[PDB]
RNA sequence: AGGGGAUCGAAGAUGAUCAGAUACCGUCGUAGUCUUAACCAUAAACUAUGCCGACUAGGGAUCGGGUGGUGUUUUUUUAAUGACCCACUCGGCACCUUACGAGAAAUCAAAGUCUUUGGGUUCUGGGGGGAGUAUGGUCGCAAGGCUGAAACUUAAAGGAAUUG
């Protein structure tokens, strides 16, 4: 079905190695056993990276089969991810949503944050739940960060990562927002790398 | 006149959808009872109950009336709605609205053979509310509907024209005997039947179809 | 279903989930759709072409629909080696 | 009127009910 | 209705457990239902301890601590306010503190 | 199994069970006891004739208040004594 | 104990399709169960299935295709005449167009419509539709 | 898992399993041949003896029984199988 | 005694969301460009207005207030927000990696460049 | 019926309190409390949840047994064994989350797999009182237990939850 171009480069390997992706919780739950490759001593489980970076381009191809760019909406509640869904909103279409999710923006057609997407990416089943649980009331599909410990419900795609380091999640975004961009008319060639790197979506202290 | 908030009401609207049967088909949520009465203009309300409910206060009791409302064509859709306020014609007119927004489809079928157009439900079918179970089971043509007067009405709002009913508990309590009966009905088309089997294409719902002029900026 | 002479009477034909095979009902809103692009040579979306798939509310609601999208996704050629049969 | 205060009074009626009949009889 | 899971004690597994005499009034309890604390007391004070240093030989040779088990019936750990009656949801917790 | 037997050969437990939970009904136990014949004012039949022994004027149960002028009869095919309700506005001058 | 190795593969099945599972496990695997499986396998109930060999009795896995709303036995096989099997798929089928009652004959093992064309009759195994 | 081969599963999950309760279920004790410190001669020892077991040479011991595994008797040497 | 009711507040935030460069630190020039900027039935509720718009900007004037957003804020707040460093911190500085981690690369069938480690127990 | 009879302590005494107090509180105190040989056979004898069997979801802790780590620890420095750690497994007392599903709800992993109603089997209930009364029988030294109505009377009694 893909080329394949789009096997895990071994630069890409290199970021997410770099940004501890592959370092996952310490309690996998049942529906997030197929992402684990083995425990380490000292109880962290390793994630598959390789099934990580499937699971993202299909989450690309799952964004840019969206129709109109700005009804894909993002949200991240935690800090470590809220300029990662900022810059993926500046770069795509990309509706965000950082911080507050206000209940009742997927419902309630009458409040000022409400927003009627196609499809919505959250950091974290477990932070953003209000929002997972807005999206099983009006026929919403929800991509997520997950970890091996975070929940799948009302989930449909899940990208294996780890869901503490602000690089992982910054670094799993950027790659979310290079490969949208690359399956459209905007990241035209493939091979290349792209102009900005992955820290502009990092969080920030103070 | 109207003018849309949500995407399903903006494409009723410009016409984009024309049949209650792709929203029902897509699962689509229905948020403005525009989108019904646009898409069923015959669709016929009648109000079943009126029964006052109280709060005790500080100073005597409050009351406010709760009203329940059975739309539907007499060709295959229904809507029940439950309205409390303070005014009895308030109450219906939410309840009337709450009604349309509810609408949802039946499965009419044969009882026996398939001479002429479906008389009667396609499978037994059961809803609970409260304590009330109400069965409704396929009769045969001339039968009509074999059920009390509130959930006959309900039936015949939606176009059953043979049904035998089946009911235990508490069934005086209306508005749980009503959800039961509207539950029931509902599971018409939750039912799986051979004839049902055949796989299908997977259709693409007009909310990516006319994505365009939906979501209007 | 269809009368005697033909004549498909239905006021429609619901979709089916396709992990689990259940009728999805209209009232069903917590069943989603979910379209993947189809991609040709060099990387590109082809808008209007997607793979499509419906997952019930039950399947979400139960924490599964991950996992059925990885067997269907995989079984359509999306993925490679993400699910496995065998556990 | 407390059940187990009842079920005494009950056993004293029927203690000098079982007297009385045996002293009739 | 049922108020608590766990009746109003700590025993599944038994049917018998044994009783204990509430220290405030007598009443006899079931072990594992008692309202059980632990007092540990300076055997002097929290405000006596400088005058028995320096009024004493063995300079701070101890401060000795007194323990005892206190067994509470529930009328009277409620009365005395050791538990503190609880709402639907705050009776769920057994958390100490 | 909920409760009950199941057994294709279960058919004797079934029917006694059924024999021994009926006497639970009150109508079935009236019957079967013959009640009506034995201990009841008319002997199980619809009407019966007696006799005026007497007026009465009894006071109805509160909430209400009023005299409920019934009589007492004695009836000619038992001699029991029952007290019998006079309905009309008046009726009662009628009964003597 | 065990009383029906059949009531118990049924229920296994019903609670296997009923949370959306697409195999199920059985144990101990008689040959009514056998039977009973490939009258729904005919009628496309169910997929196909499998015999583990163990010494004992076997298992099965069944494959399930998602189109089985109820598979149920009716305990005790009742003896049932050539004229009161309507009133067994009136009593247990949700429609008299679709939906099997399962009986045992002389004849075999079978569906009640084969049961009608063969003009055969016995006890009741139980239904599926 | 909601779909998953229930008659080829892996080696490593059966072997996790009890011994009742893989597809097929088998002993997961063996035989083995020990050697004693006295002779060579060959004696087939179970692994869950159950018996204080004793050979020609040195005929006192070479396996404790225990709760399980029968523990051998700290001179002998063994072969499974 | 000196809590300022909503009306209050609500008018100086709305004042200052579409009023900021025209509005200074000093209450006098506050008040008289609330009556241009305003209509207010009442001297006093602009005297309030102006008083917790003024408030409000020496709040500003010490980073932002919550809730108050306006365009010489935000310009800086994407300023602030595209900072990009000059090296990588995902970059090799040298990669460290471990056993589980080198059985997966291997797996995956990638070479790079890492280092095996040994961690204590 | 013997023995024992420290303690506490139906009865009783007595001091208080109060309108009264033959109750709560105080001090005594027989029976009893303990034991032996016989009786009795009842408790909110409660998980108010019969027993046997199968299946349906996640988790961690814990008790007993087992299996496996070139895992710690003391004893000669470490062998082993013990104890502990980790990972599994069978059995058990329970717990936590969720609500698939159930329920009127409270709530419930059984109280689920029920009008899509059938795995086997035992017991019990059929509005509230009268009444666990009367009568007969039977057991018991007795107290009492088991079995157990009716005449009559009555529109409610009751459960769970909500607002006050
Ligand atoms: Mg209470
Ligand atoms: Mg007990
Ligand atoms: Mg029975
Ligand atoms: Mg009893
Ligand atoms: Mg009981
Ligand atoms: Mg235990
Ligand atoms: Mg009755
Ligand atoms: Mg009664």
């Amino acid at each position: 079905s893909l080329p394949a171009t789009f096997d895990l480069t071994p630069e890409d390997a290199q970021l997410l190695l770099a940004a501890n992706t592959h370092l996952g919780a310490r309690n996998v739950q049942v529906h997030q056993e197929p992402y684990v490759f083995n425990a380490r001593p000292d109880g962290v489980h390793v994630i598959n990276v390789g099934k990580t970076w499937e699971k993202l381009v299909l989450a690309a191809r799952i964004i840019a089969a969206i129709p109109n760019p700005e009804d894909v909406v993002a949200i991240s509640s935690r800090t470590f991810g809220q300029r990662a869904v900022l810059k993926f909103a500046a770069h795509t279409g990309a509706t965000p949503i950082a911080g507050r999710f206000t209940p009742g923006s997927f419902t309630n057609y009458i409040t000022r944050s409400f927003k009627e997407p196609r499809l919505v990416i959250v950091t974290d089943p477990r932070s953003d739940a209000q929002a997972i649980k807005e999206a099983s009331y009006v026929n919403i599909p929800v991509i997520a960060l997950t970890d091996l410990d975070s929940p799948s419900e009302f989930v449909d795609v899940a990208i294996p990562c780890n869901n503490r380091g602000k690089h992982s999640i910054g670094l799993i975004w950027y790659l979310l927002a290079r490969e949208v961009l690359r399956l459209r008319g905007a990241l035209v060639d493939r091979t290349q790398p792209w102009s900005i790197m992955p820290d502009l979506y990092f969080y920030r202290d103070p | 006149g109207w003018v849309p908030v949500t995407k399903l009401g903006r494409l009723v609207k410009a016409g984009k959808i024309t049949t209650i049967e792709e929203i029902f088909l897509h699962s689509l949520p229905v948020k403005e009872f525009q989108i019904i009465d646009t898409l069923l203009p015959g669709l016929q309300d009648e109000v079943m109950n009126i029964k006052p409910v109280q709060k005790q206060t500080r100073a005597g009791q409050r009351t406010r009336f709760k009203a329940v409302v059975v739309v539907g064509d007499s060709n295959g859709h229904v809507g029940l709605g439950i309205k409390t306020a303070k005014e009895v014609a308030g109450a219906i007119r939410a309840g009337i609205i709450i009604a349309k927004l509810s609408v949802i489809p039946i499965r009419r079928g044969y009882w026996g053979t398939n001479l002429g157009q479906p008389h009667s439900l396609a499978t037994k079918t059961t809803g609970k509310c409260g304590s009330v179970t109400v069965r409704l089971i396929p009769a045969p043509r001339g039968s009509g509907i074999v059920a009390s007067p509130a959930v006959k009405k309900l039936l015949q709002l939606a176009g059953v024209e043979d049904v035998y009913t089946q009911s235990n508990g508490k069934t005086r309590t209306l508005e749980n005997t009503l959800k039961a009966a509207f539950v029931a009905i509902g599971n018409t088309y939750g039912f799986l039947t051979p004839n049902l089997w055949a796989e299908q294409p997977l259709p693409v719902s007009p909310l990516d179809i006319y994505s365009d002029e939906a979501s209007a900026q | 279903m269809e009368n005697d002479k033909g004549q498909l009477v239905e006021l429609y034909v619901p979709r089916k989930c396709s992990a689990t095979n259940r009728i999805i009902k209209a009232d069903d809103h917590a069943s989603v759709q979910i379209n993947v692009a189809k991609v040709d040579e060099e990387g590109r979306a082809i808008p209007g072409e997607y793979v499509t798939y419906a997952l019930s509310g039950y399947v979400r609601s139960r924490g599964e629909s991950d996992d059925s999208l990885n067997r269907l996704a995989q079984n359509d050629g999306l993925l490679k080696n993400v699910w496995s049969y065998s556990r | 009127m407390r059940a187990k205060w009842r079920k005494k009074r009950t056993r004293r009626l029927k203690r000098k009910r079982r007297k009385v009949r045996a002293r009739s009889k | 209705p049922k108020k608590r899971a766990s009746n109003g004690r700590n025993k599944k597994g038994r049917g018998h457990v044994k009783p204990v005499r509430c220290v405030n009034c007598s009443k006899s309890i079931p072990k594992d239902k008692a309202i059980k604390r632990m007092a540990i007391r300076n055997i002097v004070e929290a405000a006596a301890v400088r005058d028995l240093s320096e009024a004493s030989v063995y300079p701070e040779y101890a401060l000795p601590k007194t323990y005892n088990k206190l067994h509470y019936c529930v009328s009277c750990a409620i009365h005395a306010r050791i538990v503190r009656v609880r709402s639907r949801e705050d009776r769920k917790n057994r958390a100490p503190p | 199994g909920k409760g009950k037997p199941r057994g294709l050969n279960s058919a004797r437990k079934l029917r006694v069970h059924r024999r021994n939970n009926r006497w639970a009904e009150n109508n079935y136990k009236k019957r079967l006891l013959g009640t009506a014949f034995k201990s009841s004012p008319f002997g199980g039949s619809s009407h019966a004739k007696g006799i005026v022994l007497e007026k009465l004027g009894i006071e109805s149960k509160q909430p209400n208040s009023a005299i409920r002028k019934c009589v007492r009869v004695q009836l000619i095919k038992n001699g029991k004594k029952v007290t019998a309700f006079v309905p009309n506005d008046g009726c009662l001058n009628f009964v003597d | 104990t065990r009383s029906s190795v059949l009531a118990d593969a049924l229920n296994a099945i019903n609670n296997a399709e009923k949370t959306g599972k697409r195999q199920v496990l059985i144990r101990p695997s008689s040959k009514v169960i056998i039977k009973f499986l490939q009258v729904m396998q005919k009628h496309g109930y169910i997929g196909e299935f499998e015999y583990i060999d163990d010494h004992r009795s076997g298992k099965i896995v069944v494959q399930l295709n998602g189109r089985l709303n109820k598979c149920g036995v009716i305990s005790p096989r009742f003896n049932v005449k050539i004229g009161d099997i309507e009133k067994w798929t009136a009593n247990l089928l949700p429609a008299r167009q679709f939906g099997y009652v399962i009986l045992t004959t002389s004849a075999g093992i079978m569906d009640h419509e084969e049961a009608r064309r063969k003009h055969v009759s016995g006890k009741i195994l139980g239904f599926v539709y | 898992v909601l779909v998953q081969d229930l008659l080829h599963p892996t080696a490593a999950s059966e072997a996790r399993k009890h011994k009742l309760k893989t597809l097929v279920q088998g002993p997961r004790s063996y035989f083995l041949d020990v050697k004693c410190p006295g002779c060579l001669n060959i004696t087939t020892v179970f692994s869950h003896a159950q018996t204080a077991v004793t050979c020609e040479s040195c005929s006192t011991i070479l396996c404790t029984p225990t709760g399980g595994k029968a523990k051998l008797s700290e001179g002998t040497s063994f072969r499974r199988k | 005694g000196r809590v300022r009711t909503k009306t209050v507040k609500r008018a100086s935030k709305a004042l200052i969301e579409r009023y900021y460069p025209k509005l200074t630190l000093d209450f006098q020039t506050n008040k008289r460009l609330c009556d241009e900027i305003a209509t207010i039935q009442s001297k006093r509720l602009r005297n309030k207005i102006a008083g917790y718009t003024t408030h409000l900007m020496k709040r500003i004037q010490k980073g932002p207030v919550r809730g108050i957003s306006f365009k010489l804020q935000e310009e800086e707040r994407e300023r602030k927000d595209q900072y990009v460093p000059e090296v990588s911190a995902l970059d090799l500085s040298r990669l460290n990696v471990d056993n589980q981690t080198s059985d997966l690369v291997k797996s995956l069938g990638l070479k790079l460049p890492l280092s095996v480690i040994n961690v204590s127990a």
